């Protein structure tokens, strides 16, 4: 495992590059916690234009057309990503009927919190 | 929770009449005072024993009719499993 192991230093940087995405995300977002849209369209007019305004300002941004072009599948999970970080919360009340799907998933939340809470006191 | 679903349910098949099956289907210009105002839950449970089966129709238009087993009805289309 020492033969054939190149380093190609490619100029497209994932650490850099996170944090544009999360600068152009900041009404669509609070459609989806409100169980109301399940499909999150991401155009990319929008962000043709978002880099007009970022050139005109004198910023050295990366070339977001030409980055999805040529690989979109690994930026399926890096837009995920920034949008579980910047998750608003959910405007409308959450109950008890709606979505049984979630109900499990904050029972089973609240319960893998109570466990993991009762086994530091334990140890500590 | 496996104790509000037992008193839930329990209390449904000792207090119910045909008349709450009534309301929900817009029928109250013929309602009989002698076959309606009888359980019909409680001679469905006489016949399983005098029969000997062991399978009860249930329905699931009952549940809705009675306002204390609304919750209960909502539980069973979601994970019937328990």
């Amino acid at each position: 495992m020492s033969a054939a192991l190149p380093s190609i230093q490619l100029p497209v940087d994932y650490n850099n590059l996170f944090n544009e995405i999360t600068d152009f995300l900041v009404a669509m977002l609070q459609k989806v916690a409100n169980r109301e849209l399940n499909s999150v369209i991401i155009d990319l007019d929008d962000i043709l234009q978002y880099q007009n305004e970022k050139f005109l300002q004198g910023t050295q941004a990366d070339d977001l057309v030409s980055a999805i072009q040529q690989n979109a599948n690994h930026f399926t999970e890096l837009f995920c990503r920034a949008i579980d970080n910047n998750m608003p919360l959910p405007t409308k009340e959450i109950d008890y009927k709606d979505d049984v799907l979630d109900v499990i998933l904050n029972q089973r939340r609240l319960r893998n919190e109570r466990m993991l809470s009762d086994r530091t006191n334990e140890i500590r | 929770s496996i104790q509000e679903c037992t008193t839930n349910f329990r209390n449904f098949l000792m207090s119910f009449k045909y008349k709450f099956r009534k309301i929900l289907d817009e029928r109250e210009e013929f309602i009989n005072n002698t076959t309606d105002e009888e359980l019909y839950y409680i001679k469905q449970l006489n016949e399983m024993r005098e029969l000997g089966t062991s399978n009860l129709n249930l329905d699931a238009r009952n549940l809705l009719a009675y306002k204390q087993t609304e919750d209960l009805y909502h539980q069973l289309l979601n994970y019937p499993q328990e």
